[PDB]
RNA sequence: AGUUACUAAGGGCUUAUGGUGGAUGCCUUGGCACUAAUAGGCGAUGAAGGACGUGUUAACCUGCGAUAAGCUUC
RNA sequence: GCGAAACAGUACCGUGAGGGAAAGGUGAAAAGAACCCAGAGAUGGGAGUGAAAUAGAUUCUGAAACCAUAUGCCUACAACGUGUCAGAGCACAUUAAUGUGUGAUGGCGUGCGUUUUGAAGUAUGAGCCGGCGAGUUAUGAUAGCAAGCGUUAGUUAACCA
RNA sequence: AGGGGUGAAAUUCCAAUCGAAAUCCGUGAUAGCUGGUUCUCGUCGAAAUAGCUUUAAGGCUAGCGUGAGAUCACAAAUAAG
RNA sequence: UUCUCGCAGUCAGACAGUGGGGGAUAAGCUUCAUUGUCAAGAGGGGAAGAGCCCAGAUCAUUAAAUAAGGUCCCCAAAAUA
RNA sequence: UUGUGGUAGACGAGCGUUGUAUUGGAGUUGAAGUCAAAGCGUGAGCAUUGGUGGAUCCAAUACAAGUGAGAAUGCCGGCAUGAGUAACGCUUGGGAGUGAGAAUCUCCCAAACCGAUUGACUAAGGUUUCCUGGACCAGGGUCGUCCUUCCAGGGUUAGUC
C-alpha cells in the first residue's frame, strides 16, 4: 500500500493556479470570497 | 512481540561479559553492573589460576574468551595476564579480585559496583 | 442590555455545594454528587421526622414492657391493669421517664395493682 | 479488564499507601565521618574506610 | 523565618515527590535534607537546588543560621500540566500528561507554625466577631 | 482470659494555608446597533487586490513604491 | 459583545473549494524588588520605593472540581447509596446564637429525571466542577384581568406639526 | 469530477473511505419520534374510557382535570317505600 | 361535576372483590359495568414488597388512643390455662 | 376545617438578580466580588460581620428579561479515578574528558555486523535542518553536559549539464 499525498507542488500550481482559478466566473467569484474572507491563502503557492 | 530491539540475549550477554573482562584486565578496575561485576570477577579469578602456566595452551584457550577493547587487544591482554597479572595474585588460595557496592545511576537508579584487582 | 444571572448562579451552586460539605468521600466537593446526597439525607429526614415519633413510642412500650416482665406481669397484662382499675394518664414516655427517677416507676407500678 | 467505578480519591491514597520503599541501613564510617548505608561507599571514597573510590 | 522561594511548574512527577514530602514533612532541616537525599528518586535533584536559596538567604537577608527549621507543610500542587503525543494504534494518539508542581515549602524555625493555622482558623472568626460587636451597638 | 486502643502504614470529618482556574464582580484596548445629510464606485490615460523590495527603524505587522515605512506646489 | 478587545482571519487542516480557532487586566506614578543573596537555568528572599508587594510581575477579583497538610475527634473489626433521629468522651464560645468540630455506639437507612401500569434500579443519560444554554416577541384570532371615550357611539392609514 | 467519472466485476476505486467523497444554501425542514427545558408557595386534581382515523408511540371530540361566568337549590342529580 | 368558554390531558394503562369471557374461569396475560387502588399516596403491616390490608400524610410532635398486622426473639405490642 | 402526595391539567398570589425611571445613600471611614460564620421570613430569597478590593456599588416599587441552571446520550474556563498500572517505539559496554550533575554527550575500541550495500550520489519533496560558536531553555517517548533542538554568524557560485 502506497502512502497518500506524495506531495509535488508543480501539478499543484498547474491546477488551483491563480490564472486557471481567474478564467471563468465561478473561479473570480470563489477568488472574490476568499479576498473578503481575509483567507491567508488565495492559491496553492501560498498555504 | 515481533523484531524490536535485542536486548541481552545470551550471545549478547556472553560477548558483553567477554568485553569486561578484557576491560578489568586491560584498565584494572570497572565500574558496572554488581551482577556483571561479580560475573567478571570470577571470570578474572578463572583467568588469573589458569594463567600461571604461561603456555600456547592456555593462550588458545583463553582466545576464545576475551575480546579486544582501546586499550588492549586479545594476544596483548595474553601476554599482559601471562605476565603481571597473574602470578602477582596466585600466593593466594583465589580472591584475585574484589567487587564492592556504590550508589544508584542518574537517569535509572541502577545499583552499580566497582570491581578491583588484588591479593 | 445582558441581565449576567452568575452572581445568582454563583451563589445558588456554592450554597448547594456547601450545605453538602460535612460527608465522607467526594460528596462535600460535588454538586450533582452533592445534590444527591442531599436528597437522600432530606428523604430520610422527612420519613424519620413521622417515623421516631412511633419508633421512640414503641421504644418507651418495650422499655415499659420490660420492667413489667421483672414485675409480674406483661405490657398487654398492665393496660388489663389500667383497664379493671386505675387508668392513670402518667404517660408510657413519662413512666419510662420514671425509672430514670429514684423510685418514681415503682410507685406507679405498684398503684396500678388490680 | 477496565474498571464499573471509579477507585476514589480517598481509595487512591490508601491504595497507594505502600508503594514507598521499605527502611534502609546506616554505617558509620571510622576515618572520613559519614553516616553511609551498610557495605556501600560513602561520599569521601571508600567503603568502611578501604579507599575504593575518588573523591566524588 | 520563612525566606521561602518558588519554583513554579518544573516538570516532574508529583505523585513521586509526595512520598518523599510524607517522611520530610514534621522533621528538621537539620536532618532533613540528609533523609531526602537518600532515596533512589531522581525526581528531587531538580528541587534541591532551590532550597539552597533559602538557607543562603538566611545566611545574607536576616543572619538566621537556616539550620534550626523545619519542614511545616508541603503543598503537592497540580500546575500547568502539559500535553505530548503518544504512538498508539489506528492513529488514536494517547496523550502523555506531564502533571507540573508548583512546589513552595514552608520552613518554621520553632516547633510552632503547626498551630498557627489553627490560630488563623480560628481568627477568620474571631476578627468577625470583632468587627460585629464594634458594630453590635449600632444594629 | 472479655476490653478499647496512643497505635496509624494512612485516611475521614469543619476550617486554615498553597497550587492550574480566571468562572463570578469592576473596567476596557474593543466591537455591536442605529441617526440623516454631499453623493451613489475605480480603471487598459494602467484599476481594485496582491507578490517582491524599500526603514534616520534592527526586524516584526504594516505603509509606500526602484522617488520605494516615502514625496511635491500653495 | 464580531471569528477577531489580542500580531484577528494571525496561525492552521486538507491540494481543494471550503472550514477556521482560543485566551485581557500590576500599580497610580514602574515609583519594574536599586543594593545584597542564593541559583547551569528557573525563581524567590530580605532591605527599599511603594498606604498596602493577595500590588514584587504566580502583579485587577484570583471561585470550584482536582491537587497536599494540619487543632480536636474518630478510624486496622467492618455487610454498609456512606446518611436521618439520638447520643459517649474530648478540645472548643457566637450573626447572643434552640453552641463549634467530630460521631465511639444504637434504631432507621437500596441517586436525580424519563420510558412509563410503575425504576437504587441488575433499564437507562450522567467523573466532576464553573458559567452559558430552551417557553419570549411580531402578525390574525381566542380567552383570564384592567382602562378610555362612551351607544349612529370610537378610531386612525397615508399625510402635516 | 459528483445523485458524476469509473470499473479483468468487487460496491471495486476517486486523496488510505463511494449503491456514489468532501463541500456551499433552502434548513434550526420534518418526525403522529426519543431525550431534556434554569425560581417558589399553593385552590382542585385526572385519565389512558366510546367512536373515528392510508389509525394505535399520535391526534379529534364528550366526560374525566380545572377556573371566569349562567342556573343559586326543588337545578345537572344521587340514593331509601 | 351539565352548559358558554381556556379548555385540557387522555385516545398503551394494570390489577383486585361480584356478573364475566377469551385462557388451563393458568399467567407480574387481557376485557368491560359496580365497588377502589398505583399512576399522582406516603407511612404501619406484609422479613424487602407502587397496584393487597389498615388507611389519604400540610409542617412541627425522641404526641394519646384505635385499625390491618404483630404480640417467644431479630421485630415495637399475649400473660395464662 | 378541607385539601398543602401529586403527574397531567389548569387556577391564584409572590420572591431574588444585571441594568433603567426614580426618593436615595455609602465608600481607601473600606465599593462590588471572592473567602469564611452560631440571623430572618410561609417559600422562592433577604441576609448581617470581618480579611482578600485598592474602586464603584447597593436594595423595596415597576420595566428590557440576553434573568433563576439537573440532566437537552449539552457548551466551554481545567483536572481527577482508573495508576506509578500499559508503553517508552530496527542492539549497547568500558577507559578518559565536557560538565555542578553521564549507561545516557563526545575521542577510542569493542557489540552487532547488513554489506544488492548499517557507504556516497542527484530527482520530487525539505526550503538551512550545511558548518562554526554558545546553551540545553520548548523537545528528544529517560537523563542528556549533546542533538538533524534553539539562538547568533556565515556558506551553496556554470555559458557548457
Amino acid at each position: 500500500m502506497k502512502r497518500t499525498y506524495q506531495p509535488s507542488k508543480l501539478k499543484r500550481a498547474k491546477t488551483h493556479g491563480f490564472l486557471a482559478r481567474m478564467a471563468t466566473a465561478s473561479g473570480r467569484k470563489v477568488l472574490k470570497l476568499r479576498r473578503k474572507k481575509q483567507r491567508a491563502q488565495l492559491t496553492v503557492s501560498s498555504e | 512481540s515481533y523484531i524490536n530491539k535485542p536486548g541481552k540475549t545470551s550471545a549478547w550477554r556472553v560477548m558483553t561479559v567477554r568485553q569486561q573482562v578484557s576491560a578489568v584486565l586491560a584498565y584494572g578496575k570497572i565500574e558496572t553492573t554488581l551482577k556483571k561485576a561479580k560475573n567478571t570477577q570470577k571470570r578474572l579469578d578463572k583467568l588469573i589460576t589458569l594463567a600461571k602456566v604461561d603456555n600456547f595452551n592456555n593462550r588458545r584457550q583463553v582466545k576464545k574468551w576475551l575480546l579486544n577493547t582501546n586499550l588492549f587487544d586479545v594476544d596483548q591482554l595474553m601476554d599482559h595476564l601471562f605476565s603481571k597479572v597473574a602470578p602477582k595474585y596466585e600466593k593466594t588460595p583465589g580472591g584475585y579480585s574484589r567487587v564492592l557496592k556504590l550508589g544508584p545511576r542518574r537517569g535509572d537508579a541502577t545499583e552499580m559496583a566497582i570491581l578491583q584487582l588484588t591479593d | 442590555m445582558r441581565i449576567k444571572g452568575g452572581k445568582q448562579t454563583r451563589v445558588r451552586r456554592k450554597k448547594w455545594l456547601k450545605q453538602a460539605s460535612g460527608s465522607f468521600g467526594t460528596r462535600h466537593a460535588s454538586y450533582k454528587v452533592a445534590k444527591q446526597t442531599v436528597i437522600q439525607a432530606a428523604k430520610y429526614a422527612y420519613r424519620d421526622r413521622r417515623n421516631k415519633k412511633r419508633d421512640f413510642r414503641s421504644l418507651w412500650i418495650l422499655r415499659l414492657n420490660a420492667a413489667l416482665r421483672e414485675q409480674g406481669m406483661t405490657y398487654s397484662v398492665f393496660i388489663n391493669l389500667l383497664k379493671k382499675h386505675n387508668i392513670e394518664i402518667n404517660r408510657k414516655v413519662l413512666s419510662e421517664l420514671a425509672i430514670k427517677e429514684p423510685s418514681k416507676f415503682n410507685l406507679i407500678v405498684q398503684k396500678v395493682k388490680s | 479488564a477496565v474498571q464499573q467505578r471509579r477507585s476514589s480519591k480517598h481509595r487512591r491514597d490508601k491504595r497507594r499507601s505502600h508503594d514507598a520503599l521499605t527502611a534502609q541501613a546506616l554505617s558509620v564510617c571510622q576515618k572520613c565521618g559519614k553516616k553511609k548505608l551498610f557495605h556501600r561507599v560513602c561520599s569521601c571514597g571508600m567503603y568502611g574506610d578501604l579507599r575504593v573510590k575518588k573523591a566524588y | 523565618m520563612i525566606a521561602f522561594a518558588k519554583q513554579f511548574r518544573v516538570r516532574i512527577s508529583p505523585q513521586k515527590a509526595r512520598l518523599v514530602c510524607q517522611l520530610i514533612v514534621g522533621k528538621k532541616t537539620a536532618d532533613a535534607q540528609n533523609i531526602l537525599s537518600n532515596t533512589p528518586k531522581k525526581a528531587a535533584t531538580l528541587i534541591a537546588k532551590l532550597l539552597n536559596s533559602a538557607i543562603a538567604n538566611a545566611t545574607n537577608n536576616h543572619g538566621m543560621n537556616g539550620d534550626a527549621l523545619y519542614v511545616f507543610e508541603c503543598v503537592a500542587n497540580q500546575g500547568p500540566s502539559m500535553k505530548r503525543t503518544i504512538p498508539r494504534a489506528k492513529g488514536s494518539s494517547n496523550m502523555i500528561t506531564k502533571r507540573s508542581s508548583n512546589l513552595v515549602v514552608k520552613l518554621s524555625d520553632n516547633p510552632n507554625e503547626r498551630q498557627e493555622l489553627i490560630k488563623q482558623q480560628k481568627a477568620l472568626v474571631k476578627k468577625r466577631v470583632e468587627g460585629q460587636q464594634k458594630a453590635k451597638m449600632a444594629r
